[PDB]
């Protein structure tokens, strides 16, 4: 078959959101909240296209909105959420219901400082709609054209000429 | 009388008071002063491998916080 088309390693430089998995978990719902919009447009574009390829300059506005949203918190709330994480960090399963206390002061320092309402029990599930400009993808499993299938029946149904025609036998 | 029972109980209380104490510091001490990281489900582990890739030192309890971004 053919060559198979992968980017350059040029093309896949981005600055990473170089944080720990606690770091990420700690600051997560306001991630969800903040960050709605080009996550949104990359996992729409990431169901649509079935193809990592085609993804990548939406994920790197991903990669683009993450870091922003943590330098508003490293420019601002810093020490609250440093010790908010380092409280996720310390357990093995990293239970948020270990540590209410740092949460209620980096979500009040957040609230104060910059205005950001962490969403409650059971919005960041929602199935949003993304008002996107790139096309509908047409034919995203790559398909060719579908066989034509066999003709139906039509007509009346008229008797069997001369009945069974078995060897002899007339009806 | 009835109460020297009381040293082999307390002899035996000690021998199954060490396996658990050991592992709980085993687990402080291999892990950075930290409980060890529980990773019973995929999306767990995956996150522990991040950890360990973006520790940069190859061990997933060095945490880097926001001090790594700029
Ligand atoms: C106002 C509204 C109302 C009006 C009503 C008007 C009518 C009133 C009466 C209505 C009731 C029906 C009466 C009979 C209608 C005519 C049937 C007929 O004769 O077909 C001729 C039929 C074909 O002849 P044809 O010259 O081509 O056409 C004449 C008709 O127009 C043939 O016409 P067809 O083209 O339409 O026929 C269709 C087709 C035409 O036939 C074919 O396409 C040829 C192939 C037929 C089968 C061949 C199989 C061969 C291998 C097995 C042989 C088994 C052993 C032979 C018999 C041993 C004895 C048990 O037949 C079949 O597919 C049916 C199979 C044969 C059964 C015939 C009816 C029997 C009814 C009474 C049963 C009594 C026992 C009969 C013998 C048992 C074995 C059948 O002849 C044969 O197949 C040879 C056997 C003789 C037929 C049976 C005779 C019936 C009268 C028997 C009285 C005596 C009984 C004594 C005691 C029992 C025996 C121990």
């Amino acid at each position: 078959p053919g060559i198979v088309e992968l980017p350059s390693l040029e093309d896949l430089k981005v600055q990473e959101v170089k944080v720990s998995s606690s770091v990420l978990k700690a600051a997560a719902h306001h991630y969800g909240a903040q960050c709605d919009k080009p996550n949104k447009e990359f996992m729409l574009c990431r169901w649509e296209e079935k193809d990592p390829r085609r993804c990548l300059e939406e994920g790197k506005l991903v990669n683009q909105c993450a870091l922003e949203f943590f330098r508003q918190i490293k420019r601002h709330c810093a020490e609250p959420f440093t010790e908010y994480w380092t409280c996720i960090d310390y357990s093995g399963l990293q239970l948020f219901r270990r540590c209410r206390k740092e949460q209620a002061q980096f979500d009040k320092c957040v609230l104060d400082k910059l205005g950001w309402v962490r969403p409650d029990l059971g919005e960041l599930s929602k199935v949003t709609k993304v008002k996107t400009d790139r096309p509908l993808p047409e034919n995203p499993y790559h398909s060719r054209a579908r066989p034509e299938p066999n003709p139906e029946v039509e007509g009346d149904l008229k008797p069997a000429r001369h009945g069974s025609r078995l060897f002899f036998w007339t009806m | 009388m009835w109460f020297e029972v009381l040293p082999g109980i307390a002899v035996m209380g000690v021998c199954l008071f060490i396996p658990g104490m050991a592992t709980a510091r085993i687990h402080r001490f291999s892990n950075g002063g930290r409980e060890k990281r529980v990773a019973h489900y995929s999306y767990q582990w995956y996150l522990m491998e991040r950890d360990r890739r973006v520790s940069g030192v190859n061990r997933y309890y060095v945490s880097k916080g926001l001090e790594n971004i700029d």
